[PDB]
């Protein structure tokens, strides 16, 4: 799927639903391979220190008739990636009723001891996670297709900031 | 129902004024209703295999009557636009389009016959610009920097872009330089319930705003 | 309390970086080969870093701040004690004739500004203002004839007369775009495309 | 005729009149061979950029008795040199009745996308034309000579300007 | 020097407003300078043998750019005129022309190709309409009832006719009905001193006034 | 909005351009030939560019801004390590005696200003004021004796004593007329006439 337009969208099928995340995403931009190309990994790959709050918008590209619920959970830094629906529900979550809403927004807050967290440090791998869980299987009428798509958008918030340009763009 | 001269389209997803700047008159001529119609280009049938469609302005409106005969029989010309895409689909169709107003859209996979198709528009590919990179050598994900809009077929089916005149020169020859570029890309492929219509149309509707032409070429 | 005044356009771009290494040499008295005057057309499309940083945007207005670091070396064991080389560094503005000989009139012409540099002193320095016909540079042009903005040319030679030493020299050029404005952001090109 | 005083004047005979211009003149000073010596080609051969409106005065060195009409047409830049009387008449023209006027003045306006157009660029060859056409053959009484002369004068207007000295005056 | 748009003719015999009525707007459109130019038709060389020349309006201006493309791509059209004849002659030429603005000029010696020549105009004869009767079966002497003027080449050399819109219908299709007709006839044949130029030109200069077109036909 | 303040007289003329290359040399201790003091009478009628630009007008009042670029080279393989040459650059005003020897009194005379230049430092520089009898230079004179305005002379030599090295030198002179006024425009001469 890489190198094509199939990489950007996650398929929400209607079969196993084995109580495991649809998608778990690390909240360390400029270090996460799947989050270091989104114009935050392209600006934080020129800097060394970053300090701000991100913003994840999940859009549901399905039919108006499709109904159900999803669970967007945010494990703060120093925690572990929740691996079951109940644990994610016990944390900081938002229930996203796709039936009556089409996009769910989650603003990851800026929590850290320092005023600026190093962008690419392999020691700090507990920067927090954002995960999506099947609260309820999807219900669709008639022959409406089972397979659906969900898209993610990652943006900086109005209080973002970076420091100490690096400019590691070599060629050889 | 709009009120621009002869042509009127029935439009019920709000306008996305590109870069926060409305098209404004240079501070020439004033075509008024001569060219400020709603030139509804031909429709393109979105299907389960189509990868994209790219139009270029004002090259798209090179045969649209008065505007086409004013941009070709002048020397200097500037004009914004009000590109308006409508994807007529029922409740049982699912999908999502991205409409990007790409300034200086250089689809370098370039003969003038390949980068200025006109009313036909074009078609990306997986002349075959690569959809994955938007044809610009850059990942499609970043393409959202361009003043754009999203047509998700469960919340809306129309998208309006108000493109101002963006060019290094305050006024340029409309027959040589393509200020903008409209790229429509399926973010999520079309899908539908069985036996439903398998190809939903998309109609663009370009409405030149604040157009000004200077010069003339007889005939 | 944070600042955000380090992601500004000037802060992001106003960083000097070598753009070329022009090689010249003082011809030996044997005149094996005449002066190797080095001519280089000012263009940012040879440095990956500056080009990539400039391709985030469509149109730009940046003033250049060229600077020249001059180094030289004898090619033979015998010293020869060549007296300190004097380098003429001529900035041929956009459109002016391009020098084709080490004795062409363009070196002596009144229009082309020139700097005279004695090997050893502080590096030379000029500041080419925003020199362009249009109202902003363009890195992506969607039109056709009937990009490639012309910033000028730099031609460097050794004024000194031939001496039997073969003193080779390599002028490194550092370009720091200052007073830079940028419009119309674009997706960043991958680092493999250059 | 070159290298003499015969170059500066154009002879208006009274014979073929084959509906073709008496004289067609390119409006690109400093590049046109027949317009690059008139003290505008001598000042614009020291500069690189020029931006202004020119001014062409055509004087008719004939007898008071000679009568007729001429047609001074200005094809703006991006057009083509008109090659018939009707096409020139359909453009931007002035009818010059030599009988009651002896000099006709035409101010070419400054039309261009940029603020300054390069002086000598061989790519831009559509800078506009000014042409003279026989609106009506010349009518003279008695044995008045048929052959007559017309002189042209090219001057800058009060809003002219140049930029970026070049000074290409070599000798060798 | 006149001030009508692009075209300007140097005119120093005063105007003869036909029927004492100035052309006025119907109480449509307003071409302003779109068609109200001075369309200087081709010159006709008056000689010692020529018998006359007949033009018809608006048929004469059927190829004159914007006016020609407005009277042909509309349905209803009305417009007066300011026909202006100039006969450039020296002091040693003698003669006299009569310019007659013949409403509903039916030159029945009739195919539409013969009675609507256009810019060429025509030529009476002694299609060969008879000059003696003005082509209307009526003696030329009475022709002075028509709103006319006389160009005598010892007192003047120009004649201006301000023709209003005269037609049974307040507005008519300009491509089928010729409201007026300009007949130029040599009252006294041309003569001149020996060796002088043997053929003096005549130039008409039609300036549609208060033109109004209603309807449209696409393209 | 345009300026027009680039076609001004000073902007058109106030451009430095080499007017001569005066050759001197430090005599060898063998005294094969005495010092080649270089004497050059200041005249603009040897540079095509400046002369042609000045022939657009009849009368002119321009102050000179001479500048000297000094270069040298050993003529022999052996270095000899000649200590940095010291050049005396004497401006003999108009009418003063013209030096005829490398030891003439004119070098030591009080009236003639002189500059002492150690090979290596920043280029020498003077500014000869408007030095003329009349109230404006004249490039075209319609009279007869009973043009050729005298600006002075420049005489350059090497103060150092003879050393067995044969250090040849070539002083390039750059003239930038400043505070220049011009009257009575004239037709420009063709570029083949000079």
């Amino acid at each position: 799927k890489k190198n094509t337009m199939e990489m950007y969208r996650v398929r929400l099928s209607d079969k196993p639903h084995t109580d495991d995340p649809i998608l778990c995403l690390s909240l360390s931009p400029a270090s996460d391979p799947r989050l270091s190309h989104t114009m935050l990994g392209e600006i934080l790959n020129y800097y060394t220190h970053w300090a701000g709050s991100l913003k994840f918008t999940f859009m549901f590209c399905g039919s108006m008739m499709a109904t159900g619920k999803l669970l967007v959970s945010y494990a703060p830094p120093g925690a572990d990636p929740p691996k079951k629906r109940k644990e994610a529900m016990l944390g900081t979550h938002v229930i996203w009723d796709i039936g009556l809403q089409s996009s769910c927004t989650m603003v990851v807050p800026w929590i850290s001891n320092t005023t600026y967290r190093l962008t690419i440090d392999d020691s700090f791998t507990e920067g927090g996670y954002i995960s999506v869980f099947y609260q309820t299987r999807i219900v669709v009428p008639l022959s409406t297709p089972r397979e659906m798509d969900i898209l993610g958008f990652v943006s900086a918030c109005n209080d973002f900031s970076v420091r100490l340009l690096r400019d590691t763009t070599h060629i050889e | 129902q709009l009120t621009l001269g002869n042509s009127t389209i029935t439009a019920q997803a709000n306008s996305v004024v590109a870069y926060g700047r409305w098209p404004e008159y240079l501070r020439p001529t004033e075509p008024e209703v001569a060219a400020c119609r709603f030139y509804t280009l031909d429709t393109v049938s979105w299907t389960k295999e189509s990868r994209g469609w790219w139009w270029k302005l004002p090259d798209a409106l090179r045969d649209m009557g008065l505007f086409g005969q004013n941009m070709y029989y002048h020397y200097l010309g500037r004009s914004g636009y009000t590109v308006h895409v409508q994807c007529n689909a029922s409740k049982f169709h699912q999908g999502a389009l991205g409409v990007f107003a790409v300034p200086e859209m250089c689809l370098a996979g370039t003969s003038y016959q390949n980068a200025n198709p006109g009313e036909k528009g074009g078609t990306f590919t997986g002349f075959c610009p690569v959809d994955y990179l938007l044809g610009n050598g850059t990942l499609l994900g970043n393409a959202f920097v361009f003043p754009h809009q999203i047509i998700n077929l469960r919340t809306n089916n129309c998208a309006t872009l108000v493109l101002p005149y963006v060019n290094s020169l305050s006024i340029d020859s409309m027959v040589k330089h393509n200020n903008w570029g409209i790229a429509i890309l399926p973010l999520a492929p079309l899908n539908f319930a069985s036996e439903s219509s398998p190809e939903i149309p998309i109609t663009l509707t370009i409405a030149p705003m604040c157009c000004e032409f200077n010069g003339l070429r007889n005939i | 309390h944070r600042s955000r005044s380090e992601s500004s356009i000037e802060s992001f771009f106003a960083r000097g970086a070598c753009v070329t290494i022009m090689t010249v040499d003082n011809p030996a008295s044997t005149t094996n080969k005449d002066k190797l005057f080095a001519v280089w057309k000012i263009t940012y499309k040879d440095t990956v870093q500056l080009r990539r940083k400039l391709e985030f945007f469509t149109y730009s207005r940046f003033d250049m701040e060229l600077t020249f670091v001059v180094t030289a070396n004898f090619t033979e064991t015998n010293n020869g004690h060549a007296l300190n080389q004097v380098y003429q560094i001529m900035y041929v503005p956009p459109g002016a004739p391009v020098p084709e000989k080490w004795d062409d009139y363009t070196w002596q012409t009144s229009s082309n500004p020139s700097i005279f540099y004695t090997y050893g002193t502080a590096p030379a320095r000029i500041s080419v203002p925003y020199v362009g016909i249009s109202n902003a540079y363009s890195h992506f042009y969607d039109g056709f004839s009937k990009s490639l903005n012309d910033f000028g040319i730099l031609a460097v030679r050794v004024v000194n007369d031939p001496n039997p030493t073969k003193v080779t020299s390599k002028i490194r050029v550092y370009l720091k775009p200052k007073h830079i404005r940028v419009w119309c952001p674009r997706p960043p090109r991958a680092v493999a495309y250059y």
